[PDB]
RNA sequence: CGUAUGUUCAA
RNA sequence: GACGAUCAGAUACCGUCGUAGUUCCGACCAUAAACGAUGCCGACCGGCGAUGCGGCGGCGUUAUUCCCAUGACCCGCCGGGCAGCUUCCGGGAAACCAAAGUCUUUGGGUUCCGGGGGGAGUAUGGUUGCAAAGCUGAAACUUAAAGGAAUUGACGGAAGGG
């Protein structure tokens, strides 16, 4: 029976968010800092937070959690934008395309004038998965 | 009572008036 | 399609109609010029006919009835014919 | 393009297009997307006519441009597959994002703390973001959509018919989205290739992440 | 079988007006359906509409202009005197600022309100408005 | 003390929006009853037509609730039928004259037969259909004053409407589906296109765009 | 609507549907109203004047919102008559 | 009120269909109404399979197995736990349970 | 439906005559035998004779001893 | 395996 | 029907027997929740995947030893059918229905048939039948509800989880 209240894990949350920094993985420290970082009424339900807090630290150390950390925060932006590939995945030297679409550009006056490979045509049209139970 | 045992109870009712009549006719 | 131009359906969009349903009805059924490989002379014949035809004097079959469009003998040519 | 040879479609856009995947559609057809196929392929995959495809990314993006705040056009993705290419737009053109999980009551809920009265909705597919499709129909909000070949246009006003199933092909939409609707406006230059390349609005999935994320460390290390 | 040509026309008309379809094919044509579409063509309900000749009863398309609200016929022909020209009018029309009953008299096919002028009671066609 | 929190009820307050026909034109949704009080605040009258008790069974016993159903309209043009249950008679008639306010809608009057003065009837032969109920407006002799029952004699007046005779089909016992369907009656009165709507409509500026910088300036603060 | 005389006694005029023609009522919370801006002709930039299309909310319902536009702005020139 | 739209049933486009006995209480039920079962299991259950085997004469004896289709009348199926009450959409549900 | 031809009016005035008589409001007053059933008569008041005074029980959900004469 | 019943009115 | 159980009783459910019947042929009977509880003929009105029959078209696979056609399969179209999914077509008291829609904006044609619940499908007359009965079919009198669909609870010798 130790599921923690939302009271527990409201303020836990908000106080890695807030003041991660001067956190760790050792419930003693933390049990201190949030003695002065915030007003728990009670001497129980601090010890409760700053149970969690420990909890969450490890695992928000460990990956990013429902909590946000400027840390995990910074990173994402860099993966969002700092990776632009030197040349483009679209920069291909031969692109290949089916007569059908060939054809098409033919009628987007595009066709002879790319740099483009046509293949075969697919024989025999079974993309249908059978039918069926299950 | 059940609509089809009720129309039992008629027909056996009837039979008996109809053999009231033929003794009597 | 709230818009769809009914004077004017594409060819493709006719031929597929029922051909009691077009906007106008016309027969899917045509006539053929059918050579047998023997003699020379050219047989008028029905694509949808009904009867075993027999090119007279040759006496040969040209076409076997089916449901639907009659099945010409092997080595028959046909060309259909225009009006 | 209003038959102007200034927005025509140009042979960088055909190449990019082709390249991404955007001609190809789904083996389903809906019957209001048919007008935008060209012909099916022997394998049952559709393939989307691109000059309809330009049409319609013009005609969105003259919509987009007619909106005088650029904060009152709302760019919006369920799906991780364009999350990062609708984020980029919207940075790209100051429309308003929502990326993730839209919280239904968005544009109905006036009391939500997340209310807002967008002007233009534009979402990136019509199945995965239902929600404010069917939601814009409650406050007269005109809507745009990247709709595939088995899409669904109810509520849909301005559908660019487009392959928003593949990775580049939704990245890319959004991206040439965004650049027209920067050169109507002016912001950049039309006979001047853009700044940002195209791969910056692709979403790239976890596994190729770590995998080129130590790719590029191997790389620097020697 | 089909009784009423006018009635399979004016219904047919009925649905895709409300279906928001811009052009209706009619089928099969007939003098008393040409007459009556002349009538609504007459006061602007309908477009221009094309009969198709097929060496048959025919077929007619007809463009729809988003003004009807409802063509309906009136099943048996009753005959309409001047007199109870009004009474009809109560009946069949939302109001007599607009839609029109069109009858067929002597003098022709025409609305309620041609034939009060020409002084002419006749045989009740439809209606539309 | 109304600090509005739709772009609608900013407008309304900055005394940039004139008449609630600008806001009916548009179709705008109003969701707050102060931009009706704001226009239409000193002639609207309102009327408590009926104080209906609800219960539902629980294991204790009965939960009563009390639904009042509230008219509001100025005697001119406008009406508005509003519908709220709560706990107590006091809360249910104050919610529902809020929702009464929100529910206006103008009211089209036209002529019976001569097109003299102003007009005292309903244009056309109007049918609304709430579950069984059908009520059928129908258009009257100058004069003929409204010959209904008490329930839609209530609302059309407050319609404005001056001359209708009128037909009612199905439970009109159920005040609740017979209000409202003489509502629904008044309200497609100017969704009827009679003759005179014919001409093409020409498109003004939407009130979201006329005045897009005056938002942006204080509804992006406030 | 006007009385003999020709004065306005109408409140207002609604708007009608750019493709049914149906009217917008004022309760009609899925219509729009789209504008469509109009490049100039060499620049392919916004000079200023857009187009106005509305759509009723049942058009919209349908689905038919899609070509009422695209119909309507082929006819406004917006899109290339070879679409 | 009407409950199923194919009034719990498999009839369609014929007037009449063969009644079948049920498996349990030899109820007759329209072969069309009954809950099937085909039923394929081994001759010997999984615990007892390996002592079979190493008393077999054979290298590599494969197990025969039992094929038995069982037909049941509504009562049955619903008593025996082959089907279940469902809500009211749950009931518009024709996919057999998965694997 | 019902018939509706220019010709039907036998039909239509057949029909009213035979689904009239399925009302009882009709039925009473155009059968006769209500009206020789009615101990009245068909009369608004009758005399009589008082032959006994009974008490009727009321119906339930009430409670009473209704005063009464047989006449 | 195998059981049935619950006087009248009354919130 | 007999019997054995079960039970307070058990003229039942369970079990052991078992007559009529069940079966074939010939003559009757004319009723069923004979149900899609939904008349028929005709027209219009969304989409989608199938399916059965017929026809037409088309890469390819397989047998017909090679050819030929023909079959098996694959991809479509058309027509008639049994249905299914979806839909703010529209309707409806709702359950629901692509018809139960195109209805107060009320009329394609036409047949049968209902008019609060009972009494009562009873009496009586006619008619059919070997009979059982079928068909036609009232009245006196009595009554303020009977009923439909849906909601919330409670209950269940219903299920599932605690
Ligand atoms: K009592
Ligand atoms: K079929
Ligand atoms: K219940
Ligand atoms: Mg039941
Ligand atoms: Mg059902
Ligand atoms: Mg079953
Ligand atoms: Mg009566
Ligand atoms: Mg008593
Ligand atoms: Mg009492
Ligand atoms: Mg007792
Ligand atoms: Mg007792
Ligand atoms: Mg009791
Ligand atoms: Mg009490
Ligand atoms: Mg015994
Ligand atoms: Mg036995
Ligand atoms: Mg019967
Ligand atoms: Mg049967
Ligand atoms: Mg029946
Ligand atoms: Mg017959
Ligand atoms: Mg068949
Ligand atoms: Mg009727
Ligand atoms: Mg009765
Ligand atoms: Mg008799
Ligand atoms: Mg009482
Ligand atoms: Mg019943
Ligand atoms: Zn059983």
């Amino acid at each position: 029976g130790r599921v923690r209240t939302k009271t527990v894990k409201k303020a836990a949350r908000v106080i890695i968010e807030k003041y991660y920094t001067r956190l760790g993985n050792d419930f003693h420290t933390n049990k201190r800092v949030c003695e002065e970082i915030a007003i728990i009424p009670s001497k129980k339900l601090r010890n409760k937070i700053a149970g969690y807090v420990t909890h969450l630290m490890k695992r928000i150390q460990r990956g990013p959690v429902r909590g946000i950390s400027i840390k995990l925060q910074e990173e994402e932006r860099e993966r969002r934008d700092n990776y632009v590939p030197e040349v483009s995945a679209l920069d291909q030297e031969i692109i290949e395309v089916d007569p059908d679409t060939k054809e098409m550009l033919k009628l987007l006056d595009f066709g002879s004038l790319s740099n483009l490979q046509v293949t075969q045509p697919t024989v025999g049209m079974n993309f249908k998965t059978p039918r069926g139970p299950v | 009572m059940r609509a089809k045992w009720r129309k039992k109870r008629m027909r056996r009712l009837k039979r008996k008036r109809r053999k009231m009549r033929q003794r009597s006719k | 399609p709230l818009a769809k131009d009914l004077l004017h359906p594409s060819p493709e969009e006719e031929k597929r109609k029922h051909k009691k349903k077009r906007l106008v009805q016309s027969p899917n059924s045509y006539f053929m010029d059918v050579k047998c490989p023997g003699c020379y002379k050219i047989t008028t014949v029905f694509s949808h006919a009904q009867t075993v035809v027999l090119c007279v004097g040759c006496s040969t079959v040209l076409c076997q009835p089916t449901g639907g469009k009659a099945r010409l003998t092997e080595g028959c040519s046909f060309r259909r014919k225009q009006h | 393009s209003g038959a102007l040879d200034v927005l025509q479609m140009k042979e960088e856009d055909v190449l990019k297009f082709l390249a991404a995947g955007t001609h190809l559609g789904g083996t389903n057809l809906d019957f209001q997307m048919e007008q935008y196929i060209y012909k099916r392929k022997s394998d049952g995959i559709y393939i989307i006519n691109l000059k309809r495809t330009w049409e319609k990314l013009l005609l969105a993006a003259r919509a987009i441009v007619a909106i005088e705040n650029p904060a009152d056009v709302s760019v919006i993705s369920s799906r991780n597959t364009g999350q990062r290419a609708v984020l980029k737009f919207a940075a790209a053109t100051g429309a308003t994002p929502i990326a993730g999980r839209f919280t239904p009551g968005t544009f109905t809920n006036q009391i939500q703390a997340a209310f807002r009265e967008p002007r233009l909705l534009v979402v990136t597919d019509p199945r995965a973001d239902h929600q404010p499709l069917t939601e814009a129909s409650y406050v007269n909000l005109p809507t745009i959509a990247l709709c595939n070949t088995d899409s669904p246009l109810r509520y849909v006003d301005i559908a660019i018919p487009c392959n928003n199933k593949g990775a580049h092909s939704v990245g890319l939409m959004w991206w040439m989205l965004a650049r027209e609707v920067l050169r109507m406006r002016g912001t950049i230059s039309r006979e001047h290739p853009w700044e940002v390349m195209p791969d910056l609005y692709f979403y790239r999935d976890p596994e190729e992440i770590e995998k080129e994320e130590q790719a590029a460390a191997e790389k620097a290390v020697t | 079988v089909r009784m009423n040509v006018l009635a399979d026309a004016l219904k047919s008309i009925n649905n895709a007006e409300k279906r928001g379809k811009r052009q209706v094919l009619i089928r099969p044509c007939s003098k008393v359906i040409v007459r009556f579409l002349t009538v609504m063509m007459k006061h602007g309900y309908i477009g221009e509409f094309e009969i198709i000749d097929d060496h048959r009863a025919g077929k007619i398309v007809v463009n729809l202009t988003g003004r009807l609200n409802k063509c309906g016929v009136i099943s048996p022909r009753f005959d309409v005197q001047l007199k109870d020209l009004e009474k009809w009018q109560n009946n069949l029309l939302p109001s007599r600022q607009f839609g029109f009953i069109v009858l067929t008299t002597s003098a022709g096919i025409m609305d309620h309100e041609e034939a009060r002028r020409k002084h002419t009671g006749g045989k009740i066609l439809g209606f539309f408005f | 003390e109304w600090m509005p929190v739709t772009k609608l009820g900013r407008l309304v307050k900055d005394m940039k929006i004139k008449s609630l026909e600008e806001i009916y034109l548009f179709s705008l949704p109003i969701k707050e009853s102060e931009i009706i009080d704001f226009f239409l605040g000193a002639s609207l009258k309102d009327e408590v037509l009926k104080i209906m008790p609800v219960q539902k069974q629980t294991r204790a016993g009965q939960r009563t609730r009390f639904k009042a159903f509230v008219a509001i309209g100025d005697y001119n043009g406008h009406v508005g039928l509003g519908v709220k249950c709560s706990k107590e008679v006091a809360t249910a008639i104050r919610g529902a004259i809020i929702l009464a306010k929100l529910s206006i809608v103008p009211v089209r009057r036209g002529y019976w037969g001569n097109k003299i003065g102003k007009p005292h009837t309903v244009p056309c032969k109007v049918t609304g259909r709430c579950g069984s109920v059908l009520v059928r407006l129908i258009p009257a002799p100058r004069g003929t004053g409204i010959v209904s029952a008490p329930v839609p004699k209530k609302l059309l007046m407050m319609a404005g409407i001056d001359d209708c005779y009128t037909s009612a089909r199905g439970c009109t016992a159920t005040l609740g589906n017979f209000a409202k369907a003489t509502f629904d009656a008044i309200s497609k009165t100017y969704s009827y296109l009679t003759p005179d709507l014919w001409k093409e409509t020409v498109f003004t500026k939407s009130p979201y765009q006329e005045f897009t910088d005056h938002l942006v300036k204080t509804h992006t603060r406030v | 609507m006007q009385n003999d005389a020709g004065e306005f006694v109408d409140l207002y005029v609604p708007r009608k549907c750019s493709a049914s023609n149906r009217i917008i009522g004022a309760k009609d919370h899925a219509s729009i109203q789209m504008n469509v801006a109009e490049v100039d002709k060499v620049t392919g930039r916004f000079n200023g004047q857009f187009k106005t299309y509305a759509i009723c909310g049942a058009i919209r319902r349908m689905g038919e919102s899609d070509d009422s536009i695209l119909r309507l702005a082929k006819a406004d020139g917006i899109v290339s008559k070879n679409f | 009120t009407k409950k199923r739209r194919n009034n719990g049933r498999a009839k369609k486009g014929r007037g009449h269909v063969q009644p079948i006995r049920c498996t349990n209480c030899a109820r007759c039920v329209p072969k069309d109404k009954a809950i099937k079962k085909f039923v394929i299991r081994n001759i010997v259950e999984a615990a007892a399979v390996r002592d079979i085997s190493e008393a077999s004469v054979f290298d590599a004896y494969v197990l025969p197995k039992l094929y038995v289709k069982l037909h049941y009348c509504v009562s049955c199926a619903i008593h025996s736990k082959v089907v279940r009450n469902r809500s009211r959409e749950a009931r518009k549900d024709r996919t057999p349970p998965p694997r | 439906g019902k018939c509706r031809g220019l010709r039907t009016a036998r039909k239509l005035r057949s029909h009213r005559r035979d689904q009239k008589w399925h009302d009882k409001q009709y039925k009473k007053a155009h059968l006769g035998t209500a009206l020789k059933a009615n101990p009245f008569g068909g009369a608004s008041h009758a005399k009589g004779i008082v032959l006994e005074k009974v008490g009727v029980e009321a119906k339930q959900p009430n409670s009473a001893i209704r005063k009464c004469v047989r006449v």
